[PDB]
RNA sequence: UGAAAUUCUUGGAUUUAUUGAAGACUAACUACUGCGAAAGCAUUUGCCAAGGACGUUUUCAUUAAUCAAGAACGAAAGUUAGGGGAUCGAAGAUGAUCAGAUACCGUCGUAGUCUUAACCAUAAACUAUGCCGACUAGGGAUCGGGUGGUGUUUUUUUAAUGAC
């Protein structure tokens, strides 16, 4: 229960701290100076990397944290974290205000997969292992409304926002049997899937690359893969 | 009549939270989580209050909450040979011995204590020290005479020594 | 052992590569009590996701103290068997399989210089339950007694065992299963053993040692859900 | 009144008492063997002489003047002297201590209570 | 918020077993054996090993969720010895030094009310 | 096990939990207690007959004590012919043969351990102590029965029993 922050370039570990209690979750924004750690106990612990402090703790979850997601961009004030629980919960906390925002409670399993993009109004992409993903649109204000919800058909470990060549949003969902699929957020259809090892496996993660122009595949037997989506996305063929 | 020698160390030491129930005829101990500080006080002091019910001395007791490799062995005669009638009374005065010698004899070679309640035995030391005496006060169960258990004390005795 | 110097075994020759973490297919499941107790929540446990899952949730029976299901320190030497018998939304629904004492109390009870009486009945509920019942009784010594022991002639533990025998059958003939464990709670029993069984001797430490589930009937989950509300 | 439950518990420690302190007997009456009950006897005289006149004594050689009981005459001395049987030592021992004995006889504002016995503790 | 698990401590003259399960018993959590963390045989029963197997079960424990559980100490019993040795007196020490809290304590130990013949014989055993 | 190897174990050992089956055996209560001529006898309930002691202002009237000959029972082990065979286990094989407090340990285990119908008749089968009868000191513990009290508890309506 120490977390340790080491810089590569300098070669040594800047900061060490304590945490409350163990954290299997941990997620560093975009912008790579902010770090959310998720404990068991449902505490939520925010951290400058440069700097080494304390920023936020949210104390508000009850299950343990399976899912942290952070949301922000460069030069401005929306920024925002979402945090899911075992339990189902969805949280979006608001950094500024330092405050729950909207709280979501549909997903009945662990949620697993957060992501929020910003709808030119911003939209929340939940997933859990409960086999479904839920669309839900919001904002600052006490508007949290959910739009759809996509039977997946696989245990969702991950799951984010896809832009196509065109610009038709796109939802990439990696989960159980070692599959990578995806699925247009209107019609609802899998587009692209990944054919399923023999072996059973997992993936237990995805790592997105290149402005989500690739992606790796971490399996649970420790081999990671890589796949080039956006070249896929315009091959006709369905097989990524 | 010992209490008053009891609950000093506990409740200062190990900064536990005593009480003894009439009701119920059993000690009872609390960890304070504003005042206690070790994690193990509270087993440790279970331990100690245990081994003072098995029939030990207080002092030797304290050793546990002084030390944590101290340790209870404990066993029937029964378990060894099953000896009954006079076979079974002669054979607890074995162990004792005349005036209780016997009993002291070992104790002092391993570095134990000994109560032989009736055909119940209880041993504590550490787990070297225990297993050892779980031989000698055997041995005399099965039959040895305790002068020659004596003589291999004595030898046990001195090897305890040069380590 | 472990060590490499312990010699080698045949069992290391054909190994599966540990690959899959099990508890990453496991799935937990919530474990409720019935009604009758106090603490509907009694914990939760872990099976494989169904490829089904609850097949293996029936038939799943777990020990708990009553202490903890009636949130009272009487009961910390009391033991309950919950069986599962229904699964809804990771909810199982459990009933009551057996009920028995902590070891350190029985062998407390049994003490020098006193009689034990147990007494046991094998009789059915007005559910088809069939079930077995120990009681275990112990002499006392009067207020005023002033021999060292209190042992008790034959003809009065037979006396004594013969009107156990009654009232034991009695309750459970006349009540079903739900019944029986609304009357174990409390222990209304064992004072009612004790008053039939005051003028034939005097008696302490009266209770009801153990319970068994012998037979049960055909399943009915219409009589679960009202169990359960 | 509360007295007779006072009167009862004097009485029950008695009986325990006389129980143990009977306890301690019969298991100490059935052990009859000679080296243990000699070994008895012993440390009893020893200890009998350092804690705890001479009409008495002129009274006990007049007695044993006169009936000759402590010499080889007795029925189990003269058995045991006939029959090459107190050559052994340990019966000489018992033989020659009853002569002994018999011959000690014949001898002449600014800037403007007990704690935890049944309570917690 | 706490979940609650069964220590089932098992404690041999020759090994000790230390088994984590969930409240049914049927799943298991985690066990680890007196062997697990030793070389030699002779210190299989050590409560050095105990010590460090207790240690190894209650990191799992943690990882996989469990934050307390209750303990049901055993020995060999039936025709043995009926009391636990040492050694799962110091894995019941490591259970509480490692932080995981005690529900219950209890012993479990097999007690036949008639059991067969001893492997002794008349003259006895345990040399 | 003092220390190890034969040995079982990835067709999953050991361990966990819900059961089922086989054959013994009645732990803890169990005691300076009880019953039986002795050897012996410890779960619940029923049947069969048997027995000591106590109470009796009931009955027969010497019918009694001891006992060669003669007869019944007789610990464990053992023999014959069936059944059963869980555990243990003489015999036997085999792993190991290093170290003296742990120096005889492990695995397999035949006869045997259990039962039915028959044979033998030996023990420190001891209290190293014939049986029957009378008499010869105080004390209080226990078992069974009986008698007595204006004693306690209980019968939680009394009571009477039962327990003290
Ligand atoms: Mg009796
Ligand atoms: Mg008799
Ligand atoms: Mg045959
Ligand atoms: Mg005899
Ligand atoms: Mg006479």
């Amino acid at each position: 229960q120490l977390l340790k922050i080491f810089h590569l370039k300098t070669g040594k570990v800047v900061r060490s701290m304590k945490i409350s209690s163990p954290s299997y979750i941990l997620d560093a924004d975009s912008t790579s100076t902010l770090l959310a750690v998720g404990g068991t106990d449902g505490s939520i612990i925010v951290v400058d990397i440069e700097n080494g402090y304390i920023t936020h703790s949210f104390k508000g979850h009850g299950g343990t944290i399976s899912s942290l997601k952070f949301y922000g961009q460069l030069n401005s004030k929306i920024w925002l974290l979402a945090s899911g629980d075992t339990n189902g919960m969805v949280k979006v906390w608001d950094l500024v205000k330092r405050k729950c925002l909207h709280t979501l409670q549909e997903h009945t399993s662990a949620v697993r997969g957060l992501d929020i993009i910003e709808v030119p109004s911003l939209n929340l992409l939940s997933g859990g292992r409960d086999d479904i993903i839920n669309l839900w649109d919001f904002n600052m204000k006490k508007k949290c409304k959910l739009l759809k919800t996509l039977p997946v058909n696989q245990q969702v470990e991950s799951c984010g926002f896809l832009k196509d060549g065109d610009g038709k949003r796109i939802i990439y969902t990696a989960g159980g049997d070692a599959i990578f699929q995806l699925i247009d957020s209107e019609s609802g259809s899998v587009l692209k899937r990944t054919n399923k090892p023999i072996e059973e496996l997992f993936i237990i993660g995805v790592l997105p690359i290149l402005s989500n122009s690739q992606m790796f595949l971490v399996l649970s037997d420790q081999t990671l893969q890589l796949i080039n989506v956006e070249e896929d996305l315009k091959n006709d063929e369905d097989t990524i | 009549n010992s209490w008053t020698k009891i609950y000093p160390p506990l409740v200062e030491h190990l900064k536990l939270q005593v009480r003894m129930n009439l009701k119920t005829k059993s000690v009872e101990l609390r960890t304070n989580p504003k005042f206690t500080t070790d994690p193990g006080a509270l087993q440790k002091g279970a331990d100690f209050i245990k081994a003072f019910t098995l029939g030990f001395d207080l002092d030797d007791s304290i050793a546990l909450l002084r030390l944590d490799d101290l340790y209870i062995e404990t066993f029937e005669v029964k378990d060894v040979k099953t000896l009954t009638g006079d076979h079974l009374s002669r054979a607890i005065g074995r162990i004792a011995g005349k005036d209780g010698k016997t009993k002291f004899a070992i104790e002092n070679a391993t570095r134990t204590r000994i109560v032989l309640a009736d055909s119940k035995i209880h041993i504590l030391g550490g787990f070297t020290h225990i297993r050892m005496a779980r031989e000698s006060v055997v041995s005399l169960i099965l039959g040895s005479p305790p002068g020659k258990v004596y003589g291999n004390l004595r030898t046990v005795a001195s090897r305890l020594k040069e380590r | 052992a472990v060590g490499k110097n312990k010699r080698l075994s045949k069992g290391k020759k054909g190994q599966k590569k540990r690959v899959v973490d099990p508890f990453t297919r496991k799935e937990w499941f919530d474990i409720k009590a019935p009604s009758t107790f106090e603490n509907r929540n009694v914990g939760k446990t872990l099976v494989n996701k169904s490829t089904s899952a609850s097949d293996a949730l029936k038939g799943r029976v777990v020990e708990v103290c009553l202490a903890d299901l009636q949130g009272s320190e009487d009961h910390s030497f009391r033991k309950i068997k919950l069986r599962v018998d229904e699964v809804q939304g990771k909810n199982l629904l459990t009933n009551f399989h057996g009920m028995d004492f902590t070891t350190d109390k029985l062998r407390s009870m049994v003490r020098k210089w006193q009689t034990l009486i147990e007494a046991n009945v094998t009789v059915k509920t007005s559910d088809d339950y069939v079930l077995r019942i120990f009681a275990i009784a112990f002499t006392r010594k009067q207020a005023n007694q002033v021999k060292r022991h209190s042992y008790a002639q034959s003809s009065h533990i037979r006396a004594i065992r013969k009107v156990i025998s009654e009232i034991l059958t009695k309750e459970v003939q006349g009540s079903t299963l739900a019944q029986l464990t609304s009357k174990l709670i409390p222990e209304v029993i064992n004072k009612e053993i004790e008053n039939a069984t005051k003028d034939i001797f005097p008696l302490q430490n009266i209770h009801v040692r153990k319970v068994k589930l012998l037979k049960q009937p055909k399943f009915d989950v219409g009589a679960l859900m009202a169990l359960h509300g | 009144p509360e007295e007779m439950r006072k009167r009862t518990t004097e009485m029950r420690l008695m009986r325990e008492l006389m129980f143990r302190e009977e306890r301690k007997a019969r298991r100490l009456k059935k052990i009859k063997s000679k080296t243990y009950r000699k070994i008895k006897k012993k440390e009893l005289m020893k200890n009998r002489e350092l804690a705890a006149d001479n009409e008495d004594h002129d009274i006990a050689r007049a007695k044993e003047r006169m009936t000759l009981k402590h010499k080889t005459n007795s029925k189990w001395a003269k058995d045991m002297i006939k029959h090459g049987m107190t050559n052994d030592a340990e019966t000489r021992e018992e033989m020659e201590e009853m002569l002994r004995q018999g011959e000690r006889l014949k001898a002449k504002n600014p800037w403007l209570t007990l704690p935890g016995w049944g309570e917690w503790a | 918020s706490q979940v609650f698990g069964v220590a089932r401590i098992y404690a041999s003259f020759n090994d000790t077993f230390v088994h984590v399960t969930d409240l049914s018993g049927k799943e298991t959590i985690a066990r680890v054996t007196g062997g697990m963390k030793v070389k030699a045989d002779r210190d299989e029963s050590s409560p050095y090993a105990a010590m460090l197997a207790a240690q190894d079960v209650a990191a799992k424990c943690k990882e996989v969720g469990i934050t307390a559980v209750h303990v049901k100490i055993r020995a060999t019993g039936g025709t043995r010895t009926k009391t636990p040795g040492p050694g799962g007196q110091a894995a019941l020490r490591a259970l509480a030094r490692s932080g995981l809290r005690i529900g219950r304590i209890e012993d479990v130990t097999p007690v036949p009310s008639d059991s067969t013949r001893k492997k002794g014989g008349r003259r006895g055993r345990r040399l």
